[PDB]
RNA sequence: AACUAAUCCUAGCCCUAGCCCUACACAAAUAUAAUUAUACUAUUAUAUAAAUCAAAACAUUUAUCCUACUAAAAGUAUUGGAGAAAGAAAUUCGUACAUCUAGGAGCUAUAGAACUAGUACCGCAAGGGAAAGAUGAAAGACUAAUUAAAAGUAAGAACAAGCAAAG
């Protein structure tokens, strides 16, 4: 079958998979978020 | 660019800051010092010199203390100084052999110990070597007064030697209540280690405890301005009036 | 924004919008730093054109630009250019002003005209003047039309406008009391309930 | 080897060639002939006294040597009593 | 493929998906999925009498502005309090405990209007 | 123009502060304390006395003097028995 | 306990000085194991009359076991440090 | 409050009003308030990070000064 | 007789020196699907770094990585499939420019920071990550000029025969 299609766009899936409640949850996430933030990134997480 | 101090100064110098410079000048004494624990886990060498078989001369010598890994549930026991040894081997003993990670674990054991100057029996996790070590102070509350914190290695075991200076520092009438004459002798048993109150209450406490008990002695709520530009008012019109 | 470029036009007009684009990433001009006490020149103030196309001749300040340390003259350092020109017609023929630094003219004495060096000093009362480095004297501030083009003493007040009397009255009683029971009591309000307790953190 | 070490920078001598050869102050090396303390049993009595001797190096050998050491061990050594004393100098070399 | 910078509002997302534009709660939701509007909860707007003002929206360019002091606390004690308490002291009858008599408020419990912490809005 | 004063090394006794963390720990020795009287003498203001050993000290560098130097006596006597037993 | 040594040397460090340890020196061997000793005494002064060990304040040597699980926990008897023993010592001699 | 927040900085905390104490809010005792020791290696790095701006800053300050008196 | 283009100088950067810090810079909102004014539902880093690689393979081993004053002792003693390599100490020396905020036989728009920006854009996410600007004293003087000058074209297609030129 044809691919390039495997975003299949859902909000609930994507602030539970990728949001700020999710990432502050275990320690690696934490550190995933101090990273963007020492880069200066303007998004943290979705 | 370079940092004006190097980093292994950087502890000590927050301890020159803000609010843990207002700590207790004894307390902050028992944190800047550094100071080694009893060996455990590897003998020391007798002398400072010894004769290198090979050419037979005279070669100086250090100890070099082997690293101790200490769980976190050893500060809810009273272990001897004993800890976890995370290290390696050579598998048959021989150097041309694999190395293989290796663990030696404590020999763990659960007593029931007993205090008199609280009065109270503890179950701890203890070794061995504990019970080695108060039968050599001649009681549990010996060895909790004899030995240094280093030596110790128990917060817990801190605990305990906070209570019974606090306990011989006050005389308190709490001890054996309704039977003077055996807190008396209790108390004059171990009289040689009171000290002053005001040091007892610091013994054992983390850097964290410290600085909440001294945010907590120097809490207060603001003073009204009123009152102080009342006082002010009155001094100078008591004073014009002198 | 640092790539901004101060103008004749006055900043935040039309003129200047057209000017200093966003976009714009022209090189910096240097300015020699003045202090607010160093400054001494003023609108209205008299002033002699040491150099130039008008070396010699005095003028009045009219407009100082002093991020760029800029004073202009009325009708002096001027050149010519048409102003309202559109495809029908060429304009009018007009003489513009250019700007001339602070070190291109000199203030000027006001009882003998001449460019005289002041020095700021402080006088009796404790005001900051202006005093001439020789022939020692008092340059007063001159008076200048404001800005905004309102004339205080031809101004008329229309409606909506407080007369001078009343926005002058003192009503203020000081007390420790805040604006809330102030008016309740004002306004005859009565309210027995008081709010239950409330935990913050 | 190791040309410019990490902690000093410096040349560091292969320890290897310390524990086989002298150095003799003229220039010269001297080792021991290879297998002198093998299997004598079968070895003839002329074999035997040849394999005894020290023997000297070669100019390509004594250029490897000279580059293994460090100029430490190429120096002028008084020692008393020194067995080698006569063997640190060239006499009578022309060349 | 999502918008990571826009802010996250109601209008997006599902339908289960709702949250406020920042107005203040007037009510509670009951069981039985019920709204009950509370009327102390609703602000009520304190308008005055205005007939009679003086006061218009501007000044007369006229008008001098005066030399900038912004109050303190110094200044209002000085205005209020002290001319009683001074007077009292040349009397004699002044006393530590009676500051409440000149207006000093021990706590601010029981009253409706709290300086802190604060309980009503501007 | 006018050159600068010659730079010149800083003259007289020297005594660090003990409490400055930067100060570098060498120069707060006693070592060093003794190498300011060899240098400047009297002036040093270092009490002579604490220049020998202390008591304590004095009995920790005779404590290690027997156990590796050996009397002239002692020396003669084992030379004596080796020579005997080789004998 | 346990009691190990390294198995690599490590170089000194000097008096005010601690050594930088690596990777080769966390290998260890076994010296000793504390528990397969042989086992010492305990030696306590009684506080009353018990079976088989003697009247109150005789001295003995008990399995370290005996005397702290029965002894030292039920009150029959007390350490014997120098001071007990003084105590005890004069009471036998009254007696 | 002057509370240190989960990434290791100190920010003044603003207090709500409850109907119950803290100790009781579930919601409220979820919100962290301490920073974890794999925290610190961040604060180093922030005020490093920090030290090259400033120093950047005064570097060029220095420079402008240059072209200041050399123009005039 | 010119189009496409070209020319430009400062935005800032680099390395040192010096120096601890204490900046923690409205209201409101946010740990709930963050930035949603109030209860529901409790809250908490990690046991030893590994491997690549060197040993011309690889299997013990392999500087820095994994920091505790400079210079010397010394690449010495010692350690090491005694191979590759690794490598002290005792013991001597050292008052460091001091003063105040300085300096450049460092870069100048493909350089110097990735940076005009951690943006645009790409990725579900961790993450990756650009490009570029140029008048004058004045634009409240119509935005400046300067250049047979790159390739590419045009002005001006070609004319038996050939590495395209050389005699
Ligand atoms: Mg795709
Ligand atoms: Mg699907
Ligand atoms: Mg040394
Ligand atoms: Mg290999
Ligand atoms: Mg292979
Ligand atoms: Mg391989
Ligand atoms: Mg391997
Ligand atoms: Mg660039
Ligand atoms: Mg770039
Ligand atoms: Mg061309
Ligand atoms: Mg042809």
């Amino acid at each position: 079958r044809a691919r390039g299609n495997e975003y299949q766009p859902s909000n609930i899936k994507r602030k539970h998979k990728h949001g700020w409640v999710r990432r502050l949850s275990t320690p690696a996430g934490v550190q995933v978020i101090l990273r963007r933030m020492l880069k200066g990134r303007k998004s943290l997480s979705h | 660019p370079l940092h004006r101090y190097p980093v292994h100064l950087w502890q000590k110098l927050r301890l020159r800051q803000g609010i843990c410079a207002r700590l207790p000048a004894h307390f902050l004494r028992s944190l800047e010092e550094e100071r080694t624990p009893t060996p455990v886990h590897y003998k020391p060498h007798g002398t400072k010199f010894k004769i290198n078989p090979k050419n037979g001369q005279r070669e100086r010598v250090e100890d070099v203390p082997i690293p101790v890994h200490y769980p976190p549930e050893s500060q809810q026991g009273l272990w001897g100084g004993e800890g976890l040894i995370l290290g390696y081997r050579y598998a048959n003993n021989d150097k041309l052999s694999k190395r293989v990670k290796k663990v030696w674990k404590p020999q763990l054991f659960t007593r029931e110990l007993y205090s008199e100057i609280l009065d109270k029996k503890f179950t701890v996790t203890v070794t061995m070597r504990t019970l080695d070590l108060i039968d050599e102070a001649y009681g549990f509350d010996f060895y909790i007064l004899k030995t240094p914190k280093e030596d110790l290695g128990s917060k817990f075991g801190m605990d305990l030697k906070r209570g019974m200076l606090l306990r011989l520092a006050r005389q308190d009438p709490h001890l054996h209540p309704e039977n003077p004459e055996r807190r008396a002798a209790i108390y004059d048993k171990y009289r040689s280690f009171v000290i002053p109150e005001a040091e007892a209450e610091w013994v054992g406490l983390t850097l964290e405890e410290a600085l909440e008990k001294q945010r907590l002695l120097e809490e207060k709520d603001p003073v009204p301005l009123f009152k102080v530009y009342v006082e002010e008012l009155v001094q100078r019109l008591q004073e014009q009036v002198l | 924004s640092p790539f901004y470029r101060y103008g004749m036009s006055r900043p935040g007009s039309i003129a200047d919008k057209r000017k200093n684009p966003p976009w714009s990433r022209r090189r910096p001009v240097v300015v020699e730093p003045i202090s607010d006490e160093d400054w001494h020149l003023f609108c209205g103030d008299m002033v002699e054109i040491l150099e130039g196309k008008d070396a010699g001749k005095q003028g009045k300040v009219v407009q100082v630009v002093r991020q760029r340390n800029w004073v202009v003259l009325e009708g002096l350092n001027t050149h010519y250019r048409y102003i309202g020109r559109t495809k029908d017609h060429r304009g009018t023929m007009i003489a513009s002003e250019a700007p001339l630094l602070h070190h291109q003219v000199k203030l000027v004495d006001p009882v003998d005209r001449k460019p005289t060096e002041i020095q700021w000093r402080f006088t009796e009362a404790g005001e900051r003047v202006r005093v001439s480095t020789r022939s020692g004297r008092i340059i007063p501030k001159p008076e200048f039309p404001r800005a905004d083009g309102i004339v205080p003493e031809t101004w008329t007040d229309g409606p909506k406008d407080t007369s001078v009397e009343d926005a002058l009255e003192r009503t203020y009683v000081p007390r420790l009391k805040t604006l809330e029971e102030d008016v309740m009591e004002a306004m005859g309000i009565q309210e027995t309930r008081r709010f239950k307790k409330v935990y913050w953190y | 080897l190791t040309y410019c070490s990490t902690r000093k920078g410096k040349r560091k001598t292969v320890k290897s060639v310390v524990h086989r050869f002298l150095r003799l102050h003229s220039g010269l090396w001297l080792r021991r002939k290879a297998g002198y303390k093998k299997k004598l049993w079968k070895k003839s009595t002329a074999r035997k006294k040849r394999l005894r001797e020290f023997v000297f190096c070669s100019k390509t050998q004594s250029k490897l040597l000279d580059k293994m050491t460090t100029s430490f061990w190429k120096r002028r050594n008084w020692y008393a009593g020194d067995p080698y004393q006569m063997y640190h100098d060239r006499t009578n070399l022309r060349v | 493929g999502a918008d990571r910078m826009s802010k996250w509002t109601s209008k997006r997302g599902p339908r289960t998906f709702t949250k406020s534009r920042g107005a203040k709660k007037t009510g509670i939701y009951t069981s039985d999925r019920k709204f009950v509007q509370i009327k102390e909860m609703v602000p009520e707007f304190v308008v005055p009498d205005l007939t009679g003002f003086k006061l218009k929206p501007y000044v007369n360019y006229r008008a001098p502005a005066g030399i900038d002091t912004p109050l303190t606390a110094k200044a209002l004690f000085q205005e209020t309090v002290a001319p009683a308490i001074e007077k009292d002291f040349k009397e004699g009858t002044f006393d530590a405990n009676n500051l409440e008599k000149y207006g000093f408020e021990p706590t601010q419990e029981g009253k409706l209007f709290q300086l802190y912490p604060k309980n009503f809005p501007r | 123009y006018r050159a600068p004063p010659p730079p010149r090394r800083r003259p007289g006794p020297h005594s660090p502060d003990p409490e400055n963390l930067l100060t570098p720990r060498w120069q707060l020795t006693p070592r060093y304390v003794a190498k300011q009287f060899g240098r400047h003498g009297a002036i040093s203001g270092v009490p002579p006395a604490s220049l020998w050993p202390t008591p304590e000290q004095l009995r920790e560098l005779e404590a290690e003097e027997q156990e590796w130097y050996p009397s002239l006596a002692t020396m003669q006597e084992s030379l004596r028995l080796q020579q005997q037993a080789l004998e | 306990t346990v009691i190990v040594e390294r198995w690599w040397k490590v170089p000194l460090a000097g008096e005010g000085r601690k050594p930088h340890l690596h990777r080769r020196h966390r290998v260890y061997k076994l010296v000793e194991d504390t528990k397969h000793r042989p086992k010492d005494n305990l030696e306590l002064i009684l506080t009353q009359s018990v079976d088989e060990i003697g009247v109150r304040g005789d001295l003995v040597s008990v399995k370290k076991s005996v005397g702290r699980n029965k002894l030292l926990s039920q009150g029959l008897a007390v350490y014997a440090s120098p001071e007990n023993r003084k105590l005890f010592e004069e009471e036998k001699s009254l007696r | 409050a002057w509370r240190r927040d989960i990434f290791g900085r100190i920010v003044w905390h603003k207090f709500k009003q409850w109907p119950i104490p803290w100790y009781l809010n579930k919601r409220y005792n979820r919100r962290r308030f301490f920073a974890m020791p794999y925290v610190d290696r961040f604060i180093r790095l922030r005020i490093e990070k920090h030290a090259r701006i400033e120093a950047r800053k005064r570097s060029l300050q220095k420079k402008k000064e240059k072209i200041l008196h050399a123009k005039f």
